[PDB]
């Protein structure tokens, strides 16, 4: 019983997600569009207070399923229904894109470790050394 | 704590409207 | 006093790719300043714009075939990189190399979107199956009652 | 052709063309 739930779980966030972006050939989708609407009109009132608590949270992607866990836990500690429910489908999609888009600059920075080691062992660092540097670059012109 | 202030608005927030 | 070594180019490359980064990001944006190093990220950044603009449409097809991912993206930096410079170095192919690993991180982010979402969507299925969500699901009728 | 080898000669092509052009004698 609760297997066919979680599995069912999987395809309804899927198409919540496809509709809350947007903003599906089966029965759990349409349950997905449903919970879009109804999730993104209460994601215009009350976004901007999360906006705030989520940068002072600041969940990356290692410590996402903790700060997950614990906060949907204090969420239905009190008690379970289905306005809760469906609030955990909205922190659950805020949290995704957040940590998504916030991690740029931090998957840019083990992009920028690469190609640092790169030029290191493979002579191209020693090559810029022996033409005065990166200031060297400057006299690209004409 | 961050992760209480944040659960204690989803908690407000669910109640809030399937009231 | 000195000359410049190599690590003295490594450790000015991390600010000259970061402000590189930047001001292609801040160029491909309209279009939809102060240590030397950070000036020299944006000179390059400018000229790398034109190279793009010009071969950006090519490379976004190549970028499909090759299907780069965030665990072999390094791998296919590597030896592409390799390739590039096996022949020989100059400017113009180092400025090919910053363009290429410009794009290569952006799309294997882009693109890695979905997987992200697949691990989020476990992390719901998971916090319901053991703290009695899906158990209240299954009997107030399942998924279907939210219709 | 593989799209390592196409790709690295492509900047490899499109790097030498700048140097001809950009890097000063
Ligand atoms: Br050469
Ligand atoms: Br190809």
């Amino acid at each position: 019983s609760e297997e066919q739930v979680a599995q069912d779980t999987e395809e309804v966030f899927r198409s919540y997600v496809f509709y809350r972006h947007q903003q599906p050939s089966s029965t759990m989708g349409q349950v997905g569009r449903q919970l879009a609407i109804i999730g993104d009109d209460i994601n215009r009132r009350y976004d901007s207070e999360f906006q705030t608590m989520l940068q002072h949270l600041q969940p990356t992607a290692e410590n996402a399923y903790e700060y997950f866990t614990k906060i949907a836990t204090s969420l239905f500690e009190s008690g379970i229904n289905w306005g809760r429910v469906v609030a955990l489908l909205g922190f659950g999609y805020r949290l995704a894109l957040h940590v998504y888009q916030h991690g740029l600059t931090g998957f840019l920075g083990q992009v920028t470790r690469f190609v640092v080691d790169f030029m290191l062992h493979h002579s191209i660092a020693r090559w810029i050394a022996q033409r005065g540097g990166w200031v060297a670059a400057l006299n690209l012109g004409n | 704590r961050p992760e209480i202030r944040i659960a204690q608005e989803l908690r407000r927030i669910g109640d809030e409207f399937n009231a």
